[PDB]
């Protein structure tokens, strides 16, 4: 259950590939519009690698469908999110998440 | 004879001194034992609550029986009534009822595992009631009869030589046989029978095939066949070269610190991750991840270095440090600047992380330490009550008065009988002593509780001077450095300030000059940045248009500082109400979660009492109407607001909600229709108010313009269309939150009004400390990642 809505277009030619590192800014908010985390609060990007399950399967699938420079709104249903367990202290159980993510660079 | 005369006098002072040593040690040893159980949340357990039942049962015997038992010896008389006489043996024979039965329950409980929970509560109550029912016979028979010594009338408690019923007559004759049977034979048989069966069950299938299974892998992982696993050989698995915690876990496995892991060390570590592993030990492995030097305590610099590995470059060195000091300070219940395992429990007790540290193995082999105490407590009981029962048996079998040298035999017996009583009393003050010396877990807790008996919360004497006026410089500096206040003083600021708000009218009268400020939304470090722009609050009048909380992480500092500033300057600082000062929104947003983490739930309630007293609007120099939101369809004149009842949570509809939620239209000043009010789709309630609505309201009340807030602006202000009647901008929005939500990157503004001159002063964002989402600490933040990583390593090491 991954839904991608385009906010600002990118170059449309460059895509993340397996084995390399994605550098993104992300803004994670619940389905009700409440924000809980964002890298822009820290003024540094978030680095993760494709294919090594460093992030939840919902976030990884959306990032692979984004182009370099593209910024899009992602929907993370609980099946491709923390699910029934949630995350202690942040995410209520069975919560759907919305991520606003901008791809800056790929290595 | 002649023997008993000197023996009784010899033990008259010996018995009373021992009872004093029992009293002093018993009252402090047993009470501290209870204080440990409830303070430490890991110590609750199920086998550790029956031990607390032993201490409570013995404490009652110590505080009642022992003192009056001493006064029997010294006075040789009963200065008390008959009711007390039936209370002395009833409790003394009841306390040993709890002691005997608890040791039986403790023995059954430990064999249960090898073969406060809901089923624990029935055990405690059933033990106590059953014990008391069997102490009734003592209470029935004791009374003051049949002594008269040389004309002196003395009161002495004893068992009745003649009983009301024959059942008590049987009890009186075989009293020692009943004491020896139910209180000595019954526990020692049950405790030993289950321990003998426990040893046999543990011995069988202990090694089993599992140790053979892990041995197959251990040789395989040992490439050089040196009999021990090196760090380089652990790096040989491709799946572990990307795990950041492999170097830490190898440190736990390497017990002796020689840098390499042998077979015995390998087997011990895997046992800790079994499906049958208990809660208290899996939390200890997670504890040992952070504890680098294995000194039992997590330090400030060691917690940072561990986190720096897992975080990576996702955070700065300053930001990761800042949350570490806050985590240490909030979790340090001892003020020693470092975290112990008991404090580590209080943070992560309910996180259920232990349910993730699971692999497919068995044979925890940890039943040694916990069961040593149970067998030691039974050991202490057996060696204290053995001499007393042995004296009575000696009387029954070997004593005969017909023997010529009868006096010599009674001489040895009466010396031992007095000793047997003294040792029997020692068991009431011995159980805490044995626990402190046997079990490491109780030993560490006892050391902290007794021997050991910025993070500094400001005290009431410091924030207030002798006149009751808070000192802003002290409060500002402490709050700016992440400091907090005492729980009482936090309530004092909120309550004292709220009273000043309670006396002030719904519609304020504010005279020029004055500074108008918009939303703050918990941006405390942006709030001080506001004050130099507008001027010092002492000599500059400020008007805040609402929104003091939510959307930030320093909401409580904004509340405390403004309410503190309200008390010091009631007539030059004016606070108005925004839509976030209600129970509806703070439940939805983070203000409530902030109050729980930062001060308490009780401070949050105090805020809502003050948030109800906040004024709704102000009249600025008789030309400007100042309000958080905008106009209302149900308000046409200013006196309408004066009639409202503001001391309540705002309703979902009505004039008050329309004041605190209404927004101007997107095409304000260029509306396609002439409708005055339309439904507000953005907010979900209240109304949109258009340009015709504003101009009519201004003219009808002889007003010039309207100052509002509650809408984010890139420049911090927005000058709308100028009114045709006056040539002045009809509506002004002031937004004084720079870099709102840290994602907008906007500017903030404050409005200066003086000499009929309109001035806008802007300022940008300021650096502020970093809080994790929902104000959590790094232990809650990281343990879901620690528990996942160590499980990823262990499954890759074993299962392959
Ligand atoms: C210090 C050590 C911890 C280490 C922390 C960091 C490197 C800092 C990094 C910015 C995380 C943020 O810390 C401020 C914070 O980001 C959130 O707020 C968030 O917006 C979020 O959902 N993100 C972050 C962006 C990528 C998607 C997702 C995520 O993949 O997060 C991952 C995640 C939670 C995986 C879980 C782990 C538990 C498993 O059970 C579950 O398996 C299903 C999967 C994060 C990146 C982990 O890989 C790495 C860590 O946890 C989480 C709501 C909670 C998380 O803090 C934990
Ligand atoms: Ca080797
Ligand atoms: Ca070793
Ligand atoms: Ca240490
Ligand atoms: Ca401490
Ligand atoms: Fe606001
Ligand atoms: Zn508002």
């Amino acid at each position: 259950g991954v839904e991608i809505e385009t906010i600002s277009p990118g170059d449309g030619r460059t895509f993340p590939k397996k084995g390399q590192t994605c550098v993104v800014h992300y803004t994670g908010m619940l389905q009700n519009g409440k924000k809980f985390d964002s890298s822009r609060d820290r003024n540094k990007p978030f680095k993760f690698r494709i294919g090594k399950q460093e992030v939840i399967k919902g976030f990884e699938e959306g990032a692979a469908q984004m182009s370099l420079g593209q910024r899009a709104k992602l929907t993370c249903t609980p099946d491709v999110a923390y699910g029934a367990t949630g995350h202690p202290g942040v995410i209520p159980p069975n919560a759907t998440l919305i991520f606003d993510v901008e791809l800056l660079n790929l290595e | 004879c002649q023997g008993p005369i000197e023996i009784k006098e010899t033990f008259k002072y010996i018995n009373t001194v021992v009872s004093c040593l029992v009293f002093v040690l018993g009252i402090i040893g047993n009470s501290t034992l209870l204080y440990i159980i409830y303070k430490n949340k890991c110590m609750r357990n199920g086998p550790n609550i029956l031990i607390a039942s032993l201490a409570l049962g013995d404490l009652l015997h110590i505080v009642i029986a022992i003192p009056i038992n001493v006064y029997k010896l010294l006075a040789e008389d009963w200065p008390f009534g008959a009711e007390m006489c039936k209370l002395v043996p009833f409790i003394q024979k009841a306390s040993v009822g709890i002691t005997v039965l608890s040791l039986c329950a403790l023995s059954i409980d430990r064999y249960r595992a090898v073969a406060v929970p809901k089923w624990t509560a029935v055990e405690i109550v059933l033990i106590w009631v059953v014990s008391v029912v069997l102490a009734v016979p003592e209470a029935i028979g004791f009374d003051i009869i049949t002594m008269d010594y040389k004309g002196s009338y003395l009161r002495i408690c004893l068992l009745h030589p003649v009983q009301k019923t024959a059942f008590m007559q049987f009890y009186a004759t075989a009293k020692d046989w009943w004491l020896f049977s139910f209180y000595f034979c019954l526990p020692l048989a049950i405790t030993a029978f289950f321990y003998t069966l426990m040893t046999c069950e543990m011995l069988r299938k202990k090694d089993a095939d599992e140790i053979k299974r892990l041995g197959k892998r251990f040789k395989k992982l040992d490439l050089d066949n040196s009999g021990s696993l090196s760090v380089e050989e652990f790096m040989s698995l491709p799946e572990l070269q990307q795990n950041p915690l492999v170097q830490r876990v190898i440190d736990i496995f390497d017990t002796d610190g020689n840098g390499e892991v042998d077979f015995k060390e390998f087997i011990e570590g895997v046992s800790q991750f079994s499906v049958k592993g208990d809660k208290e030990q899996k939390l200890r492995f997670a504890f040992r991840i952070y504890d680098m030097d294995k000194d039992g305590y997590i330090s400030n610099g060691e917690l940072f270095q561990v986190l720096k590995m897992m975080v990576g470059n996702n955070l700065k060195d300053t930001q990761l440090q800042q949350i570490v000091d806050k985590t240490i300070i909030n979790a340090d219940k001892d003020g020693d600047g470092r975290i112990s395992f008991e404090e580590f429990c209080a943070v992560v007790g309910g996180l259920d992380i232990h349910k993730k540290m699971v692999v497919d193995v068995d044979h925890l082999k940890q039943r040694r330490e916990v069961a040593k105490t149970v067998f030691c407590l039974v050991l202490v009981f057996a060696l204290c009550w053995l001499p007393l029962h042995l004296a009575r048996i000696l009387k029954l079998t070997l004593y005969n008065q017909n023997d010529p040298n009868r006096c010599e035999l009674l001489s040895f017996l009466l010396v031992l009988d007095y000793i047997g009583i003294n040792m029997a009393s020692l068991n009431s003050c011995a159980n805490p002593i044995a626990l402190y010396l046997v079990s490491k877990r109780f030993k560490n807790a006892f050391k902290s509780a007794l021997c050991c008996w910025p993070s500094h919360r400001l005290t009431a004497k410091e924030v207030f001077d002798n006149d009751g006026k808070p000192r802003v410089d002290i409060l500002k500096a402490h709050l700016m450095k992440e400091g907090r206040l005492e729980e009482t003083v936090a309530l004092r600021i909120i309550t004292e300030g709220a009273s000043i708000l309670r006396q002030e009218k719904n519609l304020l009268d504010i005279d020029a000059p004055v500074t108008v400020c918009g939303d703050i939304h918990g941006q405390f470090f942006d709030l001080m940045k506001l004050f130099e722009v507008g001027g010092s609050p002492a000599n500059t009048r400020y008007l805040f248009l609402g929104d003091y909380v939510d959307r930030g992480y320093f909401s409580i500092e904004c509340v405390l500082y403004l309410w503190a500033l309200k008390i010091l300057y009631p007539k030059t600082l004016f606070l108005l109400r925004g839509n976030h000062e209600c129970r509806h929104l703070t439940e939805y947003f983070t203000f409530k979660q902030e109050c729980k983490i930062k001060y308490s739930e009780r401070v949050y309630d105090a805020c809502m009492d003050a948030f109800d007293c906040l004024p709704l609007a102000a009249l600025m120099n008789q030309q400007f109407l100042c309000v958080h939101g905008g106009l209302s369809p149900e308000i046409n004149t200013l006196d309408d607001i004066r009639k409202l009842d503001r001391f309540k949570e705002p309703p979902a509809y009505g004039p008050m909600c329309d004041i605190l939620w209404s927004d101007p239209l997107e095409d304000f000043g260029n509306e396609k229709t002439q409708e005055h009010f339309t439904h507000n789709t953005v907010r979900g309630c209240s109304y949109f108010y258009s340009y015709p609505a504003v101009c009519e309201f201004l003219q009808h009340n002889n007003l010039l313009s309207i100052l509002r807030a509650h809408e984010a602006q890139d420049a911090g202000y927005r000058m709308y269309r100028k009114s045709q009647t006056t040539g002045f901008p009809s509506l002004i929005t002031i937004f004084s939150a720079p870099n709102y939500l840290d994602v907008y990157n906007n500017k903030a503004a404050v409005l200066k009004y003086e000499n009929n001159v309109m001035n806008i002063r802007q300022f940008n964002c300021s650096p502020h400390p970093y809080w994790l989402p929902n104000f959590m600490d790094v232990f809650t933040w990281s343990l879901p990642f620690v528990g996942e990583k160590v499980t990823e390593m262990l499954v890759n090491v074993l299962n392959l």
